[PDB]
RNA sequence: GUAGCGGCGAGCGAAACGGGAAGAGCCCAAACCAUGGGGUUGUAGGACACUCUCAAAGGACGACAUUAGACGAAUCAUCUGGAAAGAUGAAUCAAAGAAGGUAAUAAUCCUGUAGUCGAAAAUGUUGUCUCUCUUGAGUGGAUCCUGAGUACGACGGAGCACGUGAAAUUCCGUCGGAAUCUGGGAGGACCAUCUCCUAAGGCUAAAUACUCUCUAGUGACCGAUAGUGAACCAGUACCGUGAGGGAAAGGUGAAAAGCACCCCGGAAGGGGAGUGAAAUAGAACCUGAAACCGUGUGCU
RNA sequence: AAGCAGUAAAUGUGGAGCCGUAGCGAAAGCGAGUCUGAAUAGGGCGUUUAGUAUUUGGUCGUAGACCCGAAACCAGGUGAU
RNA sequence: GACAAUGGUAGGAGAGCGUUCUAAGGGCGUUGAAGCAUGAUCGUAAGGACAUGUGGAGCGCUUAGAAGUGAGAAUGCCGGUG
RNA sequence: AGGCAUAAGGGAGCUUGACUGCGAGACCUACAAGUCGAGCAGGGUCGAAAGACGGACUUAGUGAUCCGGUGGUUCCGCAUG
């Protein structure tokens, strides 16, 4: 169509979507002990007056070797959001970019009896496909996920799971004749 | 293209990072000036009240009370209605649906900031005195 | 957490439909024998807060 | 370490208040009194409160 | 950050409505019978009259889970090399391209992983069978029960967002002291009308909070002055009468092959010869900066 | 928004709620007006109508809040070798 | 082109350099990475390269992102040595 | 201190404007305050009238807020009166 695959590659929004997609993927399980947390302390090493040395409060101040850290890593989160319309706009830019190029190449529903990577790699090679292809299927599939997810660069995913990060990660799409109608019905 | 990524122009800045040398501008005193109460860590007169002269909002007299049974309404002019057609008996739930009202505070009240040039049959809680006449000029009798 | 509003400022001022404040005059409690009729009748009207007041106290009133 | 024997009347604690509202912790004792309650086995004297001596021994 | 509370100052600060997770309700006292039956509440319920078909607590009873494991696809050669996984040729596996090691950088060398199989024995959870245990209802309205030194009040306090305030709703101390179904309470002083509920006895899972311990795993977390005080025989040297305070300290090499023998020397330490790819890698052992200390010289 | 589903993911759903389109008054209340006032007589505030969501930066607020430094105060205990 | 401006503390504004980690791209590396040392190199500065020794296994470059991101002063703390 | 003999000094007659609602505009001024003010509407006093009158020739005689007291009224009064 042209509401999904003919739109301008809106880069100011596509970038925000990519940045969000990666910021929401950090853990942030990193901490550090301040004056309160570092063990010990709580005694004045010497008198305030009458020794030649500098006046010091505890052995666990910042400058002391072995002290607490002043500021630094806090256990926190990085995920944020943006308006839904901008989400759909970014996820349509990420596909209009593939249609601008020849990244997209429709195919039919695959056929497998059990998962096997040999025929899958063969089909991928007989279609002049570059290394990283995104294999978008209608529903979640078992005979495709398994025979695909051992290869260096093949990522299978379903219309329920399209990503602004992973459309743009790849440079060659492999959608089925059914999932494409799924995405054009869903996407606005 | 995940290795050529440019954000929009004017959409990201460096944070100012004070306390890193004289060349940046904010090196030694880090923008705070010299000695004082506004140069200490955490030091600052609280907002408005300060500790000295009598503040403004403890020097002016209190005024009025506040009613518990306020009951104010959701305004609707004669222009939010123009998005409709003729015939069109209007319901205070219907008027919430066409993109006009989102909260019947205490009902809707029809006001007369505009003009119809239409013929609708409005139902609501309270009306104006200009709104009622502007509706009745084009038929479409109004009712509570 | 949420920035708390100044509950003594809210009793003494309201928010006009421009972004300025409608305060109430002073010298209007007692000792009305020591004031001219032109000065008692004059303090009965209301006035706004000047620019400098809004400099000091503008985020004490940020939910009004 | 003292209470009624028929109920659980115990002293409590609260404040004492001045005219200027200065508080200072004080206590509130139960009107406890030795009494030979003629309970089973033997007349035993215990600390019964003056409240539990009104109607029925 | 609303209502409200506040030397109305600094500040404190709700709840019902609404959207969700989860989601069940029960047993007593009294009337009445013979310590047992009997009976639970507000559409007023029960006793009495008419008939009329957590909630008691133990035990036996087969499938999964945890506590060891097992099988587990597929590579060769040439150059530099100390040594190949590198590079260059070609070849194969893949539901297995996690990761760790191996003389250098390995999907195909090993430990593994996907995937599947496995449990004498012990424990854990759920399934059904056993053992239980149970009579459920429906009208009526004379009269009879429905939690007493109780509710409430007064005085002094605490707590409710609410500082005694006009302080409603609750708790405590001390005194006075009620009604009993047309009864009683609440709807923010109080009063009357309506509307809602039925105190003064109890028992109840789930959603919720946390991590000493265990098991997998993750990290735009540290990498030896960092990360636990503690990577190392660390709550230890040490300090204190005591409570208590508390450090510093990692790295030979792939493999100890850890230097046979000779020479100087009392030895320590050296110089050779050796091992090793390398000994200015010799156990003070990866690199090895600056301070600092030296030896020689080109100009002065 | 919480929640629900989903790779501790983005996403989907979830319109309870929030801001704006209307102000004025202490309030009852009127409403492109309103309030004061016997009287828009005049005057005040309005009719500005473009706002809302996320994010970069600057500033502020509640937090230890740019870092180091007291004299002290309080609670529990240790001490008459 | 022409003309104007270009001392500067407190302070405001702007443009950059470098470290560490991440994503993607594309490299280098026992025929020798980082690191260290040496130089008479390049840019307006922060800085960058190259050659040469030592070293013996990891490192850069491009575009973005994230910060425990820059040290000469604190009678700073710790270690080494005068 | 500045003004005043047009009197702003003195005397007499009448009288209560030492009024209600305001107020273009301006002076001063960190803010809160302070000062002046023509003109309009309502009700009047003195004068025949034109007119004057919102105290005193002018500039000192004063004190936020909160809180409590007295008077009034269109306000609100927590299911309802």
């Amino acid at each position: 169509s042209d509401a999904v695959f003919g739109i301008e590659p809106n880069n100011s929004v596509l970038f925000e979507a990519i940045n969000l997609q990666r910021a929401s993927l950090r853990q942030g399980t990193h901490a550090v002990k301040n004056r309160s947390a570092v063990s010990g302390g709580g005694r004045k090493p010497w008198k305030q007056k009458g020794t030649g040395r500098a006046r010091q409060g505890t052995i666990r101040a910042p400058q002391w070797r072995g002290g607490g850290i002043v500021f630094g890593p806090t256990p926190r989160s990085y995920a944020y959001k943006m308006p839904k319309k901008m989400r759909r706009l970014a996820l349509r830019s990420a596909l209009s970019f593939k249609v601008q190029e020849n990244g997209l190449t429709v195919v039919d529903a695959f056929n497998f009896e059990a998962p096997k990577t040999k025929e899958f790699k063969n089909v991928l090679s007989t279609l002049e496909q570059p290394k990283k292809v995104l294999v978008v299927t209608e529903n979640e599939d078992v005979n495709v996920e398994l025979s695909a997810r051992n290869i260096p660069g093949v990522q299978v995913t379903t219309a329920q799971g399209l990503n602004v990060l992973d459309i743009t990660n790849a440079d060659s799409l492999v959608i089925t004749e059914a999932a494409a109608k799924k995405v054009e019905e869903v996407l606005g | 293209k995940l290795h050529e990524l440019k954000p929009a122009e004017g959409s990201r800045k460096e944070r100012n990072r004070v306390g890193r040398g004289v060349a940046t501008g904010n090196g030694k005193t880090s923008g705070r000036g010299h000695k004082g109460q506004k140069a200490r860590s955490g030091g600052g007169v609280r907002p408005g009240f300060e500790g000295g002269q009598l503040p403004l909002f403890r020097r002016l007299p209190k005024r009025g009370f506040t009613n518990i049974n306020r009951k104010e309404y959701a305004i609707v002019n004669l222009d939010q209605l123009n998005k409709f057609e003729d015939g069109t008996e209007v319901t205070p739930a219907l008027l919430v649906e066409s993109g006009v009202v989102k909260n019947e505070k205490s009902g809707i009240k029809i006001l007369g900031n505009g003009s119809l040039d239409k013929k609708l049959t409005v139902k609501a809680h309270k009306f104006s005195a200009s709104a009622a006449e502007a509706i009745d000029a084009k038929g479409g009798a109004h009712e509570v | 957490p949420k920035m708390k509003t100044h509950r003594g400022a809210a009793k003494r001022v309201k928010r006009t439909a421009s972004g300025q404040l409608k305060r109430s005059r002073a010298f209007t409690s007692h000792l009305f024998a020591n004031k001219s009729t032109k000065q008692k009748r004059q303090l009965r009207k209301a006035r706004l807060v000047s620019k400098s007041d809004m400099k000091r106290v503008k985020q004490l009133l940020a939910y009004k | 370490g003292k209470q009624c024997f028929v109920t659980g009347r115990k002293a409590s604690t609260g404040n004492r208040r001045s005219h200027a509202l200065n508080s200072t912790k004080r206590r509130w004792n139960a009107n406890l009194q030795k009494v030979r309650i003629l309970v089973d086995g033997k007349p035993k004297k215990v600390w019964v409160s003056a409240r539990a001596l009104k109607s029925g021994k």
